[PDB]
RNA sequence: GACCUUAAAGGUCACCA
RNA sequence: GGCGGCACAUCUGUUACAAGAUAACGCAGGUGUCCAAAGAUGAACUCAAUGAGGACAGAAACCUCAUGUAGAAUAUAAGGGUAUAAGUUCAUUUGAUUAUUGAUUCCAGUACAAUCAAUAACUCUGAAAUGAUGGCCUAACGAUCCCUAAGAUUUUUAAUUAGAAAGAAUUUAAAACAUAUUAGAUUUAUCUGAUGUGUGAGAAUUUCUAGUUAAUCCUUUAAUAAUAAGGCUUGGGGUGUCAGAAAAGUUACCACAGGGAUAACUGGCUUGUGGCAGCCAAGCGCUCAUAGCGACGUUGCUUUUUGAUCCUUCGAUGUCGGCUCUUCCUAUCCAUUUCAAGCAGAAUUGAAAAAAGGUAUGAUUGUUCACCAUUUAAUAGGGAACGUGAGCUGGGU
RNA sequence: GGGAACGGGCUUGAUUGGAACGGCGGGGAAAGAAGACCCUGUUGAGCUUGACUCUAAUUUAUCAUGUGAAAU
RNA sequence: AAUCCGACUGUUUAAUAAAAACAUAGCAUUCUGAUAAAUCUAAAAGGUUCAUUACAGAAUGUGAUUUCUGCCCAGUGCUCUGAAUGUCAAGGUAAUGAAAUUUACUUAAGCGCGGGUUAACGGCGGGAGUAUAUGACUCUCUUAAGGUAGCCAAAUGCCUC
RNA sequence: AUAAACAUACUUUGAAUCGGCCAAGUCUGGUAAGCAGGACUGGCGAUGCGGGAUGAACCGAACGUCGAGAUAAAGUGCCAAA
RNA sequence: GAUUCACGCAGUGUUAACGUGCAAAUUACUUGUCAUAUUUGAGUAUAGGGGCGAAAGACUCAUCGAACUAUCUAGUAGCUGGUUCCACCUGAAUAUUCCCUUAGGAAGGUCAAAGUAUUAAUAGUAUUGAUUGGUAAAGAUAAUGAUUAGGUGU
RNA sequence: UGGAAGUAUAAAUCGAAAAGGUGAUAGUAUUCAUCAAAGUCUAAAUAUUACAGGAAAACUGAUAGCAAAGAAGUACUGUGAA
RNA sequence: UAAUGGCGAAUGAAAAAGAAAAAGACCAAGUUGAUA
């Protein structure tokens, strides 16, 4: 036999993400002390679609 | 078929004729020290799978019958094969 | 060749489509180590 | 027609051209 | 070819041809068993059937006499054999045993298997001669390697007692240390030198008779021991494809070496089957076997159906039908000429000469074939590589 | 006619004047291709499956000696 | 004017098949809390979905809409949040023996035992009476269930033109 | 009785071959076959020559190169010798 | 992801042309399609038990039910084809046994060549003598069977 | 591996010594024989169809002998290995 | 050849003995420590 498209997925070759106009990795900022005994203020600058 | 124990036949050893018990024989247990097993042991070793034939076409039903008549007074032990029988009893 | 279910003059799969977890990357196609099947009541 | 089964009757086969 | 079967190991009768051999997927059947008795022996008896008798009892229960060449029985398929038995009954028994030779049947004069003839033991039965190495005979079965059992003590040696008989033994350079005895060191399983003698030394051994002890089938290669293992001889575990690999399918996606040793198409032999034609005459035909038919039988022709065979073609003969076109056969549908009728006329029916001329249009189907609707003087049947694909078409396959 | 059972050559006949042009598709069992159908090879390959023998992945047990404790 | 197939737009055997075949939207099922699921690699602080996080990722069947998806868990799969003392390896422990060896006891998964599951693979019966015919009705055999709603000489029916 | 000394008995080494086919005062299966399979012998294969017009097998007869004669199967109206 | 025309593109039909072609797949007309699941250039990524596939076993340089190229390799073949001068002499086979044997092998028969032995070591023949066998024929109240009738007796 | 109850190497586990290894049939014991492993070096006798320089030949003599007797791994083909 | 081997096909050494040539030396460990 052949090897099925199961297969050929795990290689990534035409199976890659197609991540060229993502904006961003989106996660919580790093611990810190500032976040572990008081609290940071942030500014919400602006709403984006993220392909 | 049927044939008693204690039988009356000649025995080499004494030179004469003696009761004899008779039974019947079967195969010993197989030992894993004779030179056949050892070599057969070393064979199926490794990488290869079965090396020897293995037997699959039996045709045979039966088994031609031996009797192991022993003397009774010197334990001299004589073996007489039977012909092919279905059903073996030894009786009285 | 190309498929576990590629099938022969009738479209059809042949043998069950559920299959243990073990199943080697080839022909582990369809329901894995299903509990159940058919329409949930 | 061939194989099988029952107490004549059924059942399976009868393909490549 | 497949499916079916086993003609693959194997027995009987027959084909089979009066020596031996001997074919077919020829005919009628059979084996992969059964038997402590259904082996061995001794003795007694005679079977199947029939007739005639005897309470219940009769066609069939048990008893008696007579006839009784086997017409019964002998484990089984068939064929052979068997009557003071090879059959039935009674009694004893285990030779259905160990060892060694020489032959005969398949035979390549190989193996297995089988069939015999003797010899050496120990036995069985019988008064005895004899008989007994399985079954009354012809089938009832199996290599190398591997596994697994039984056997190899009868005899041969060594040592020590007692007796007896022959026996010189080869000839100079030496280390292993068993150690004693000292000179050092040590505490630990304590070692390290040297002095010293024998050992180990050489200018008895064998045979044999009677004992006693011990060992005793061969080998594991330096020597022994108990275990283990391997040898030698003989059996069992099996190969049924039976002189014996360890083995499921599908390819219409297929590939290669080949094949007319072999199928699917033509052709060739045959003509069962298909088609056509005769001979006799039981009868039908209101009377009348033969106007027209002709049963029960029987003799042919044809190759236009399908069979049967495998001779040609597998480094290829383009495989259905239709369309187009030519020719040929007559076992003639029409037209022409005649004879017959249960031919008054008309329409018809049977037959002869005759094949020069004609024999159509459509619905459905790829169809050949078929079935309908018309028309016509008639809308006959066939061959030519089942005419005709570098003539077409590609509907079917 | 016989022959390998459908001859251009052989046998017996029929018949024949040398060279050929344009057409033609009856024949040369015309050409193209060591038949692709069927069968035989102790020749293969793709695919399938509790065909035989194996194998990667998956899985389970033991070994591979961290400390200080308790239960069986 | 109708019948069949496919819902549609789309794709397809480059060089004999363009289609009823593939895709499709819709419907449904299975697994996974991410140190996971699937899966490439001989190995790897290796790689893909994943710049991701169940409205997600991965594996499948059917093929728009409407109406509806019947009964069967016996067989083979899959699974269980399940049972221990049926069968099961290397090991471990113990005994005899001068020792090899041998013997006994104890060990996991797996299978067996029991349950679940068919929008898992699949399956879904006979015979005889009975109201000029038919047979609502009845008897009888025995399946895990006996083909239900529908549809039909159908691209599916031999007989069959 | 007849024949047999280039008679007889061999020994060693080895080639090719085991696809066969035909005839008949023969047989079996089949309706039958230029069918399938056998017993005995002779042939074709391996084989030309004369005759049957032609033909693997039929009849006569088997072959170094030639001359002359008597022949065999079979023929004698012409092809064609008589 | 409506209907159409055009630039283009494809390949439904003629089963047209051509079929030693313009062309190792093209030409003419007809047909379809002709912007969002569209068409297209360059760069880049994926590689042979692999890739890629809106799935035809399709495509992967005219090569794909496993590419191309070189080495093992002059792979093996019981199968097909071919196998080279003259004269002379002798001259066959299709039985039997065994084989995973049936298109092939070994034992054996037939045949050739070498080399021997004075040689109880001749016969595909007839005759005389003693045998063997169960074929053709024959028989059918002669045994086992098959079969048509006619007398006599109870 | 010829090495056969394990001849050699490696991996997992285990792991010595008041030494010990070997005498190829596994095992224990007692003798006998013979060596003293787990570090290193070492000329000579031996091989050679790379390549360079020479000499020979019962070798081939332009379809032969190397593929190449001339600008031969050249002309030419392929994207490329070739 | 011993041996190995579906013990089949096949695989397969070495001591002795006869020659060419010949050649033996080092670390580690131990000892010496006004230590080098």
């Amino acid at each position: 036999g052949r090897r099925t498209l199961s297969q050929r997925k795990g290689r990534g070759s035409i199976f890659k993400s197609r991540s060229h106009h993502k904006l961003g990795v989106a996660q919580h900022r790093a611990i810190d002390f500032f976040e572990r005994h008081s609290t940071v203020r942030g500014l919400v600058k602006s709403i984006e679609h993220d392909p | 078929v049927v044939v008693p124990k204690t039988r009356k036949t000649y025995c080499p050893r004494c030179d004469k004729h003696t009761p004899h018990k008779v039974s019947q024989y079967k195969k010993g247990k197989d030992s894993l020290h004779v030179q056949g097993k050892r070599r057969y042991d070393r064979k199926q070793q490794g990488f290869g799978g079965q090396t020897k034939p293995v037997f699959k076409k039996k045709a045979k039903t039966t088994k031609k019958v031996v009797l192991k008549i022993e003397c009774t007074k010197c334990k001299y032990k004589l073996q007489k094969c039977l012909k092919r029988c279905k059903h073996f009893e030894l009786g009285n | 060749v190309d498929h576990p279910h590629g099938g022969g003059n009738h479209q059809h799969v042949g043998h069950p489509t559920t299959l243990k977890r073990s199943s080697p990357p080839g022909q582990k196609a369809g329901k894995v180590a299903a509990r159940r099947t058919g329409l949930i009541r």
